[PDB]
RNA sequence: ACCUCGGAGCAGAACCCAACCUCCGAGCAGUACAUGCUAAGACUUCACCAGUCAAAGCGAACCUCAAUUGAUCCA
């Protein structure tokens, strides 16, 4: 580079030779002199240069715009409504063919949050991620992955190339924990068991048209069939597959993990899990 | 490993296979509407990017042997203005940007023409916003037929 | 972040594709960001300056230029209005052409 | 001297619309288009609110 | 006259459609006061969800 | 409008603006037309499907509206089934 | 004495234009009950709020008048 060798000569860099880059630091304006001063921007006498003007929405007395306009309740529940962050099957893609999230392995939040393909927020409302048909077409990855919510499309296109898609329900606490295990894990809390959808949520995860993770598994290959001659592409068999067993994977429900299982606990220095018998224990972790 | 009283087996028992969820019907759902999809020849190709790919499904007729012999003369006589030189029927779908949707929408005009043609005591609705015109200059064309001899 | 695999056929799904090697001989050279992609960025300032930003060249950034200047003259039909910044090696374009520099790049081979 | 009246259909029930009628005048029985069932049927006075 | 095409002129046959003129808005503003909601739908290509980014 | 308050020296909403509009993510502010549901047996049909509708404010309204509201309500939101999903994006819009 | 709304002059020929200026008026009435529903494009009382007109379309037969009026909250 010619820079350093321009350094070379340029006595040397010290606290008498910095400068900011200009236009970074924009030069105060004071009160004082011709030009800023004898009245100070304020104007003439009133409420102008006194201060003591009245409130923001304030029109001189008239009905203000903000009061003469009708309550209409747009934002009425807003604080109840459920949220899912969109996750597209194109990001997804890029996903896996940048080195990110492996299909080798079940694909469910925590696995797409440490790859920092969605950022889930429990605070704000966020219920999980919802799988959207933007990349339907030219998507061919393979993945046995776990999601809140999922367009028909969407699931179509997933299970179309030998995978298979599955829609899960998460609490808010359950959220927080499978999004950040590991501040849980130094929390120092047992791990609690996932709760059931609310009772209105309670028809759409029981539903095998959604592969809902609550619906009994003899009606999924009648809706993948359907789901198949509806969309051409005629369903692919993945018993006869390599990675059957890893895509047979269902993460049972009241189990926020894998391998670990509700009431243990994790002791991350001198790594060891710790199980609560006691069988009453068992009973309340289990039932 | 880990099973709570929610657990799929406990939840169904009938319903307790490893394999009970990825086994294909095919056995069973074999109809002849099945539409077999290798013998379709489907096209994607317009230029998208207007952002509406293009489904583009065509199939020779005649040579279709998975649709009865008059289902498929009724519908080469009441589709004719979809048939091509090598007597094929042409059907396209711009419904939606994506192709999926528009060879479901293909697969599914295919579907109700077949068994629309299929039955054919179907009772055809009058209209009289494009045809009118046509049935009445039809008539008076009708109104001047009257010689004795012609031939050919 | 990980080291993107090796895969058997480029481009990939999506469209990724890695930098070739041996780095092409040019007098200028744009780096990948950390996640691989290239450095091509549109911006908006107010409500209608509408830019794009090359911002990882490394080099003398005049060639870069030149090379911006000669290849997006036929597209606009007059010269590209750009503003050069060597000590932060960034080249500001007036204009969206993030698509279109984006392809350019990778068949240069960046 | 003139009253408001709300006028109930009985088929397409639930349906109802307000006419200006006359205080003098009898109750009123009318043909009146009901869009839950999509044609006129018969609206009669019901439940007089108002006075102009 | 599809079959004084197919065996007179041994051509394929052409086929016409009257269309109209695409319909006439003004230009978009950033803010349309007082117009309805669905005057940002005068706008759009195709009215299927989009999601950018993500 | 209370710019700080006297408990954590943050910024207030008012609750009014709330009540009464809705804030598009691309910046629009949708109201509903004053009297829609006064005296409807005085006005034509025409006055009153042009009262039933739902309605953008202008620059200056916005702006205000936008000084008045906090940062929360102008975060992006990804409600289930919300039937203004698609008003907030803006499509063909030059400068 | 007046305070809101409309017509005429001043203000002669696109628009606008004051007065404790000159004159008239209004705070209703009458008839169908599609005085249904939607929807391009426009006007606009110099802001806003309000207000005004209207093609095409879906259905169904084959609107007079100048003003005739009152936001939000709340009931
Ligand atoms: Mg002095
Ligand atoms: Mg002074
Ligand atoms: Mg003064
Ligand atoms: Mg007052
Ligand atoms: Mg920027
Ligand atoms: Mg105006
Ligand atoms: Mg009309």
């Amino acid at each position: 580079a010619r820079a350093l060798d321009l350094l070379r000569g340029l006595p040397r860099v010290s606290l008498a030779n910095l400068k900011p880059n200009p236009g970074s630091k924009k030069p105060e304006r004071r009160p004082r002199g011709r030009r800023r001063g004898r009245k100070c921007g304020r104007g003439h006498k009133g409420e102008r240069q006194r201060g003591t003007r009245p409130r923001l929405g304030f029109e001189g007395g008239q009905t203000p715009f903000y009061i003469r306009i009708p309550k209409y309740g747009f934002n009425e529940g807003h604080s109840f409504r459920r949220q899912y962050k969109p996750l597209s099957l194109n990001r997804l893609q890029y996903l896996i063919d940048l080195g990110r999230v492996d299909p080798s392995q079940p694909i469910d939040l925590t696995q797409l949050v440490n790859g920092r393909g969605v950022t889930i927020q429990p605070l704000k409302r966020d219920y999980g991620v919802q799988l959207v048909e933007e990349g339907a077409d030219t998507f061919t990855a393979k993945v046995n992955i776990e999601v809140q919510l999922a367009s028909e499309l969407a699931i179509a296109a997933i299970e179309k190339n030998g995978g298979v898609v599955t829609t899960a329900f998460y609490d808010p606490r359950s959220l927080d924990i499978v999004c950040k295990p590991v501040p849980f894990f130094l929390r120092g809390q047992p791990i609690p068991k996932r709760m059931l959808p609310p009772e209105e949520l309670v028809p759409y995860y029981t539903d095998a048209k959604n592969r809902g993770y609550l619906a009994d598994p003899a009606k999924f290959p009648e809706a993948r069939l359907e789901l198949a001659r509806k969309y051409g592409y005629i369903l692919p068999d993945i018993t006869k597959d390599e990675l059957f067993k890893m895509l047979c994977t269902r993460k049972d429900p009241r189990q926020i993990f894998f391998g670990l299982a509700p009431g243990w606990v994790v002791n991350m220095a001198d790594k060891k899990i710790l199980k609560p018998t006691d069988e009453n224990l068992l009973k309340y972790y289990t039932s | 490993e880990f099973k709570s009283i929610y657990s799929l087996d406990k939840l169904y028992p009938e319903s307790q296979g490893s394999d009970t969820a990825w086994r294909v019907p095919n056995g069973a759902k074999q109809a002849d509407s099945d539409i077999p999809l290798d013998r379709l020849t489907i096209s994607y190709c317009r230029s998208s990017g207007k952002v509406n790919s293009k489904a583009e499904v065509r199939f020779h007729l005649a040579t279709a042997e998975w649709i009865a012999e008059p289902v498929r003369q009724k519908i080469a006589i009441t589709h004719k203005n979809k048939i091509n030189r090598l007597g094929e029927l042409i059907l396209t779908s711009e419904s939606s940007r994506y192709q999926f949707r528009n060879l479901a929408d293909c697969l599914q005009k295919i579907r109700d023409m077949i068994t629309e043609a299929s039955q054919t005591p179907k009772e055809p609705t009058k209209e009289d916003v494009k045809l009118h015109r046509i049935r009445i200059e039809n008539m008076n064309r009708e109104r001047l037929r009257q010689k004795r001899i012609h031939s050919a | 972040i990980p080291d993107p695999p090796k895969h058997e056929h480029y481009p990939t799904p999506s469209g990724w594709q890695p930098p070739r090697d041996p780095p092409p001989n040019l007098p200028y050279f744009v780096r990948r960001s950390r996640m691989h992609n290239i450095p091509v960025y549109k911006d908006i300032t107010h409500g209608n300056r509408q830019m794009t930003v090359i911002r990882k060249v490394e080099g003398d950034i005049w060639a870069l230029q030149k090379d911006v200047e000669d290849f997006l003259s036929p597209l606009l039909g007059k010269t590209p209005v750009t503003q050069v910044n060597e000590v932060t090696g960034t080249l500001r374009i007036k204009g969206y052409f993030d698509q279109e520099l984006k392809a350019w790049l990778l068949e240069k081979g960046f | 001297k003139n009253i408001l009246v709300r006028m109930v259909s009985e088929a397409g029930t639930g349906f109802c619309f307000n006419t200006k009628r006359n205080r003098l005048r009898e109750k009123l029985t009318l043909l009146h288009y009901d869009p839950v069932v999509k044609q006129r049927v018969l609206f009669v006075e019901k439940k007089k609110i108002r006075s102009l | 006259v599809t079959y004084i095409f197919h065996q007179l002129l041994d051509m394929r046959e052409p086929v016409f459609e009257f269309v109209r003129p695409p319909p006439y808005h003004p230009k978009q503003k950033r803010f349309p006061h007082r117009q309805p909601l669905r005057y940002l739908d005068r706008y759009r290509d195709s009215h299927e969800p989009t999601y950018g980014i993500y | 409008l209370t710019y700080f308050s006297a408990r954590k020296g943050k910024r207030k909403t008012v609750k009014a603006v709330i009540d009464r509009f809705l804030r598009l993510h691309c910046g629009l502010w949708v109201r509903r037309k004053a009297g829609y549901k006064k005296k409807l047996w005085k006005k034509t049909p025409a006055r009153k499907k042009r009262l039933r509708e739902f309605v953008f404010c202008n620059k200056t309204q916005s702006k205000l509206l936008d000084k008045m509201t906090t940062s929360f309500w102008k975060r992006r939101n990804w409600y289930v089934d919300d039937p203004y999903q698609k008003y907030h994006d803006r499509t063909n819009l030059k400068v």
